[PDB]
RNA sequence: CUCGAUGUCGGCUCGUCGCAUCCUGGGGCUGGAGCAGGUCCCAAGGGUUGGGCUGUUCGCCCAUUAAAGCGGCACGCGAGC
RNA sequence: ACCGCUGAAAGCAUCUAAGCGGGAAACCUUCUCCAAGAUCAGGUUUCUCACCCACUUGGUGGGAUAAGGCCCCCCGCAGA
């Protein structure tokens, strides 16, 4: 994952969810995974 | 406060009740009746409970 | 919309609510479940399952579509039971039964044996094809996830366990 | 002169408190008020008045699900790095009577006389207590309406 | 099934094995014990077995201790210790009155040996805790075996607890783990145990089977 | 704050704590074929060398090492040297 | 940390909101040692299990013992 306080979607099919009380970006491309930290 | 809660009232509305009923007994003697004569303290709660307004949460 | 559909009974020989508790039986075995007490589960004209709720809360609309499919995985979990079809890819990789267990040759210095738990049947149809079968959708899906992660994801050659017809991603290599 | 209790005036009784669906805070307050004697009109702050309190079913007490996970219990041994911690949830597995007892002792005054007050407290994890030689009357949480 | 016996350290010798290697052995006289008492979880809360060892004259054992040997039908012994077992299957093999000999241990087995180590008196921080000490020359003034600093400065204004200082050393309970049983001589009650055993020659020694093997 | 005194650098001895981790342990991504890495995430249980030069701290160098971590404690520690 | 299973809110999807897993030299057990002054001062046992006087008759004050212990004495590889 990428760990930054500013996460946001990169491509068309990145999705921004909130699991376990943290904002993260799940995507099919593995280098687009991000979570806030 | 301990003797009033035996007679299912708080200290709070007991002091409102005795001011409303015109009972000028001070707290020195009201805590002395509560020990030596618990029946007369029950007779003072019923005077305080009756003089209390019907809805205490309603404005004056 | 899910929750806004009454659950039918295909066969369901004992589809009976016993006090915030639902059971099931059909051709295959039995299952149990307990729905959370704000959500109400009821009956259709022919005894089929109906799910209701108190209306318009954040926490009640979510548990309503939740407990709908969890009931309809019992009336479907018995009759039309759940199988996952799994395929071994990679040169030299194979799988065999040793009893009800399931041994793998995945390029290690030892065979990896998967003990089949209760209510789970393993069966092969080929040396690189097999199925995980059972009645409970979660318990079948948990075992098929354990067998899936037996090797590291390889983008370069694609060797290892997969699900059937899934498209793993590939990298260009050297 | 106002009433001061002599030696030989206090009458101590026995109470049992069922702890099945009571939150830990409400029970520890009602046990501490009952061990000290705040409900008797002969209360004096220098006198061990108050009654014997038995707390049964201490494993059942209403603790929140996130308090069992995250609330901590710290102990230090005097040695460097002696800070040993558990959670509430894993103390309820081992010693659920010690969780109920620790909540009551933090609500008592911090003096010598509270050390003789806490000797009248018995906490048991199960529904059964050995003090049937006395007759503990059951105690329920009452709130005098206002 | 953890086994156990009481005995006496008889000192050290050496022996040669089948590959003609020298083996330093300690001679424990795992003498004939007797049971005298069993701890059951219904009576005692836990599970163990007493063991009584050592010839003593019956005029030296006082009246409270003679009555405990009288309830077990045993002549009074000198030493008396328990072998702590696990909770399961307490004493289906141990009976009160049973004599235990040296040949409960086999050759090539492993044993834990526990005893009371040798007394070293009031020891300094170099002997007791392995400190370095200051130097012998280059001006060093009367601190050649002294500890050095014992803490910080005004933060914290104290010495931390468990700071290694001088004091009495030895006479401790020491367990030595995983000792090889080279030979058990059933003719004499003698175990040949590879290596060293805590205590002086003549001291009481408890020999249990090893848990780590 | 202290001038009717609160002894200042380095070393020695003995330490204790932090994590912003040097090694060992677990991971994500990779312009990750492999072997080696780069980067981020978790992790403080233990470990973390001997010398030449300089009063030195620091630094450079020699020979090793799994590694030769960074800081706080009156730039810890002179009623211990 | 990370990887999931089933699964809504939100007809799809989602490791999560109900629920269930995997997971490290860190944490807790297990290993070794201290440990009931742990004043909540514990448990299992065994032994003695007994006199006499005075009194203001007191859960009194003495005196003499039992089991047991201590000092003395001969010493220790135990030790200022
Ligand atoms: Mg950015
Ligand atoms: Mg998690
Ligand atoms: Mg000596
Ligand atoms: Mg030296
Ligand atoms: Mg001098
Ligand atoms: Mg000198
Ligand atoms: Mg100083
Ligand atoms: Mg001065
Ligand atoms: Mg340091
Ligand atoms: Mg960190
Ligand atoms: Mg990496
Ligand atoms: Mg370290
Ligand atoms: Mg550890
Ligand atoms: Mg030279
Ligand atoms: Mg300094
Ligand atoms: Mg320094
Ligand atoms: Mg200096
Ligand atoms: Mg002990
Ligand atoms: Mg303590
Ligand atoms: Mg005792
Ligand atoms: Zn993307």
């Amino acid at each position: 994952v990428k760990v930054n306080p500013s996460v946001k979607p990169i491509c068309d099919k990145c999705r921004l969810i909130r699991r376990h009380g943290r904002v993260m970006v799940i995507c099919s491309d593995p280098r687009h995974k991000q979570r806030q930290g | 406060n301990a003797a009033a809660r035996l007679n299912d009232i708080t200290y709070n509305r007991l002091i409102q009740g005795l001011k409303a009923a015109g009972v000028e007994v001070d707290r020195k003697n009201l805590a002395d009746i509560a020990i030596s004569d618990p029946a007369a303290f029950t007779a003072l709660v019923d005077v305080a409970r009756a003089a209390l307004p019907e809805d205490v949460n309603a404005p004056s | 919309r899910i929750g806004k559909q009454p659950i039918p009974v295909p066969a369901g020989v004992d589809v009976t609510i016993e006090g915030q508790s639902i059971s099931v039986k059909g051709p295959k075995g039995t299952l149990g479940l307990t729905v959370a007490e704000p959500i109400k589960v009821a009956r259709n004209d022919d005894g089929a399952i109906v799910v209701t709720r108190p209306d318009d809360e954040r926490r009640n609309r979510s548990l309503h579509g939740l407990s709908r499919t969890l009931v309809s995985n019992l009336v479907t979990g018995v009759t039309q039971g759940y199988t996952t079809k799994m395929e071994i890819f990679g040169v030299g990789y194979r799988v065999q039964l040793k009893g009800s267990n399931l041994e793998f040759a995945l390029g290690y210095s030892h065979p990896v044996v998967i003990e089949a738990p209760e209510g789970i049947t393993f069966a092969v149809q080929a040396p690189t094809k097999f199925t995980v079968s059972g009645i409970d959708k979660q318990k079948v899906g948990q075992i098929a996830a354990n067998i899936r992660r037996l090797r590291r994801p390889d983008p370069y050659k694609g060797k290892g366990v997969r699900y059937e017809g899934e498209q793993i991603r590939r990298k260009v290599g050297k | 002169p106002t009433y001061a209790p002599k030696a030989g005036d206090t009458t101590r009784s026995w109470y049992v408190i069922d702890a099945t669906d009571v939150v830990l805070g409400r029970l520890a307050v009602a046990a501490a008020n009952l061990l000290r004697g705040k409900h008797k009109p002969t209360f004096a702050p220098n006198v061990d008045g108050g009654d014997f309190v038995i707390v049964i079913n201490a494993d059942k007490v209403a603790i929140s699900g996130d308090k069992l996970q995250h609330k901590m219990v710290y102990r230090h041994s005097g040695y460097p790095g002696g800070l040993h911690k558990r959670t509430i949830g894993e103390l309820m597995q081992r010693h659920p009577d010690r969780v109920v007892e620790k909540a009551i002792l933090g609500m008592l005054p911090k003096n010598r006389l509270s050390r003789q007050i806490q000797r009248k407290l018995r906490v048991y994890a199960g529904p059964e207590h050995p003090h049937s030689a006395q007759q503990p009357v059951p105690y329920e949480l009452k709130q005098v309406a206002q | 099934a953890r086994k156990g016996i009481l005995g006496t350290k008889l000192g050290m010798t050496q022996v040669f094995d089948e590959s003609n290697r020298v083996v330093p052995v300690t001679v424990v006289k795992a003498g004939p014990n007797v049971v005298t008492r069993i701890r059951t979880p219904e009576r005692d809360g836990y599970s163990a077995v007493q063991l009584a060892y050592g010839e003593i004259s019956p005029r030296k054992v006082n009246k409270p201790l003679t009555g405990q040997y009288t309830a077990a039908g045993v002549n009074p012994r000198r030493y008396l210790a328990e072998l702590r077992l696990d909770d399961s299957d307490a004493a289906t093999e141990y009976q009160v009155g049973q004599e235990l000999t040296a040949e409960i241990f086999a050759d090539g087995s492993y044993v834990d040996v526990t005893g009371t180590s040798k007394g070293k008196g009031f020891a300094g921080t170099m002997k007791r805790h392995g400190f370095r000490g200051q130097g012998a020359s280059h001006g060093a003034q009367a601190v050649h075996r002294r500890p050095g600093s014992i803490g910080g400065c005004a933060t914290p204004a104290r010495v931390f607890k468990g700071t290694r200082m001088a004091g009495r050393m030895g006479n401790d309970r020491v367990t030595v783990l995983n000792l090889l049983v080279h030979k058990v001589d059933a003719e004499n009650g003698v175990l040949l145990i590879k290596g060293a055993v805590p205590g002086r020659t003549g001291g009481l020694v408890m020999v249990r089977s090893a848990i780590k093997r």
